[PDB]
């Protein structure tokens, strides 16, 4: 599974 | 054997003139590719890439769609932020790499965690081992690095990565246990070549194995040849398989005094073959 | 920054005269992932032409595999046209069955 992730 | 991994890899990608940028996502556990996403396609969906995963109803791949969709949201952002943090125009083409993903013991408990990235081939940020701490490659990421720091980032991967990741690994390795766990033996075999009158090419194969970790060496004499022997890198047959072959260039008649030497995790013991004429 | 390119050019099977295979054509270990190939069958391309999905390694070096259904034969020339930035002209490497 994928994966949501941050800003930077 | 249970020494498992579920790897993601991310790649965004501007292209200045001629396009919004491009995400690309595979999904790995081991050496065996099961999802791909591209936004790159008529309407953009997470797609199967593997018998065992096809099993898993809209509900995944909805999910999973919406994941790498917002992903792209992100990474289209991480392109245009990384402009301002490099002092860099909308005219380069720049390149944004992810790794993220869990290895797992053989009884199926969280073992490593990684998270890390990459502006164009350069490390950029990566997660640290304790899943708790970062490092930045440049005075650039560290802006990224406080940034997360401040916002208990660290703290959101480590739950994914010691949660979900390892969870969704032990689905993926029982759903297709045999596509997986297993280990299937090289097809072994020496070739004879002669590049002139005088010497020839001996070649050595291996063929069909998995997964890709693999070590052939020539021996002359029972010898190390380590100085002399042409080694292509591990490729894929494109059927989950892969090659590699070692190649030595030995006189004419010495041949038999040149051996072949294979370990593969599918191999009882190691082999040792010659030249059969 | 930048990477150039490795290629080989190989088939899935072991090349028999007649009988059906698929040529491959593995550029990696490159950098950045704009590349071209193109597998070409006595200087011309190849219809169907097929890549994988664009990975990487832990070098963050991208490596692609280009391949075809092609039926070898003695008097066939088949090869890979890899054009990326990093080189001069673009690179023309034949298949030899073997190698």
């Amino acid at each position: 599974t994928a994966f949501t992730i941050p800003s930077i | 054997m249970g020494s498992h991994s579920m790897r993601y890899f991310y790649t965004a990608m501007s292209r200045p003139g001629r396009g919004e940028p491009r995400f690309i996502a595979v999904g790995y556990v081991d050496d065996t590719q099961f999802v791909r996403f591209d936004s790159d396609a008529a309407s953009p969906r997470t797609e199967p890439r593997a018998p065992w995963i096809e099993q898993e109803g809209p509900e995944y791949w909805d999910r999973e769609t919406q994941i790498s969709k917002t992903n792209t949201q992100t990474y289209r952002e991480n392109l245009r932020i990384a402009l301002r943090y490099y002092n860099q125009s909308e005219a380069g083409s720049h390149t944004w790499q992810t790794m993220y993903g869990c290895d797992v013991g053989p009884d199926g408990r969280l073992l490593r965690g990684h998270n890390q990235y990459a502006y164009d081939g350069k490390d950029y940020i990566a997660l640290n081992e304790d899943l708790s701490s970062w490092t930045a490659a440049d005075t650039a990421a560290q802006i990224t690095q406080r940034k997360w720091e401040a916002a208990r980032e660290a703290e959101q991967l480590r739950a994914y990565l010691e949660g979900l990741c390892v969870e969704w690994l032990r689905r993926h390795l029982e759903n297709g246990k045999e596509t997986l766990q297993r280990a299937d033996p090289p097809k072994t075999h020496v070739t004879h070549h002669p590049v002139s009158d005088h010497e020839a090419t001996l070649r050595c194969w291996a063929l069909g194995f998995y997964p890709a970790e693999i070590t052939l060496t020539w021996q002359r004499d029972g010898e190390d040849q380590t100085q002399d022997t042409e080694l292509v890198e591990t490729r894929p047959a494109g059927d989950r398989t892969f090659q590699k072959w070692a190649a030595v260039v030995v006189p004419s008649g010495e041949e038999q005094r040149y051996t072949c030497h294979v370990q593969h995790e599918g191999l009882p013991k190691p082999l040792t073959l010659r030249w059969e004429p | 920054i930048q990477r150039t390119p490795k290629i080989q050019v190989y088939s899935r099977h072991p090349a028999e005269n007649g009988k059906s295979n698929f040529l491959n054509c593995y550029v990696s270990g490159f950098h950045p992932s704009d590349i071209e190939v193109d597998l070409l069958k006595n200087g011309e391309r190849i219809e169907k032409v097929e890549h994988s999905d664009l990975s990487f390694s832990k070098d963050w070096s991208f490596y692609l595999l280009y391949y075809t259904e092609f039926t070898p034969t003695e008097k066939d020339e088949y090869a890979c046209r890899v054009n990326h930035v990093t080189l001069s002209q673009p690179k023309i490497v034949k298949w030899d069955r073997d190698m």
